[PDB]
């Protein structure tokens, strides 16, 4: 129920702004003065400008490092986040990856649904769900994720935790 | 493009 | 510390599915069956499939009323979310709202940041501020959002509750 640092970086819905207090709302309690996340009136920083941050609730980094959504944000020169341009990776773009664990379709191009992340997906959240590590020899996992203890790929306790046999564990 | 059950 | 219906509604910080248990992660017990939010391996349905149902994450809403990222489902007939057209509202549409408490802007179109919330915003999470009731000559907000003892516009118990005047307030 709490969003922003109180809420390990959750994000409200429908753009709802994460006030300084990590709670959820409109009006300038929410998204003025330390809003975290939303629709912040000062619009957080990203890309080159910030060097490399991503934006929140999957906004639009300009073309200067500002996040938001419209044209000026999406459109001609956009940096990251849904972007108007079609968002070329994997094998057709010198192993690139999909930003904020979009899949890379079979064909190379960034989505999410099931022709980005069905059968021939290439990393980020792929729906194939194709086996890592030991009982398939030492099969990495795209992204880091963590290889579980099953020689599966994800993220949280289970994948990270103990018995992790590749990537980003937890220790 | 297909899996799960999509209605129509 | 919960996502889903879990925690209000929160949604995860980078496309993290929420699993059926109000927690984010990544990997097929997050993803997969009953998947909140994110990036879940069941599409969400949307628009006028769906009955106006918006998509979680600011996906956008595809013009079968399915929700993802690509061109799929923000090119062509987009339904909705950040879509590659630019979205009309406000008098340029016939007093329209925009999706999402997005910003109207004065030349009508939907976004966020300052170009569509600042200056001439015409509804959604403008960041002006109008005053609002008694001492504005009674306006009310857009968007049925609260209007608060003091005259500001928002969404939260200090502009809901106890002396709200117009809008959403809580009865």
């Amino acid at each position: 129920q709490r969003c922003g640092e109180q809420g390990s970086n959750m994000e409200c819905p429908n753009n709802l702004c994460c006030s300084q207090y990590g709670y959820c709302g409109m009006g300038g309690d929410y998204c003025g003065k330390g809003c975290q996340n939303g629709a912040c009136w000062t619009s957080k920083r990203c890309g080159s400008q910030a060097g490399g941050a991503t934006c929140t609730n999957n906004q639009c980094c300009s073309q200067y490092g500002y996040c938001g959504f419209g044209a000026e944000y999406c459109g001609a020169g956009c940096q990251g986040g849904p972007c108007r341009a079609d968002i070329k990776c994997g094998s057709q773009a010198g192993g690139k990856l999909c930003p904020n664990n979009l899949c890379c379709s079979q064909w190379g191009f960034c989505g999410l649904g099931s022709e980005f992340c069905g059968g021939g997906c290439q990393s980020g959240a792929c729906s194939t769900d194709k086996p890592c590590g030991k009982d398939a020899g030492g099969r990495v996992c795209t992204n880091n994720y963590c290889c579980s203890k099953w020689g599966s790929c994800g993220i949280g306790p289970g994948y990270c935790g103990a018995g992790c046999q590749s990537g980003g564990c937890d220790g | 493009d297909t899996y799960a059950a999509t209605p129509r």
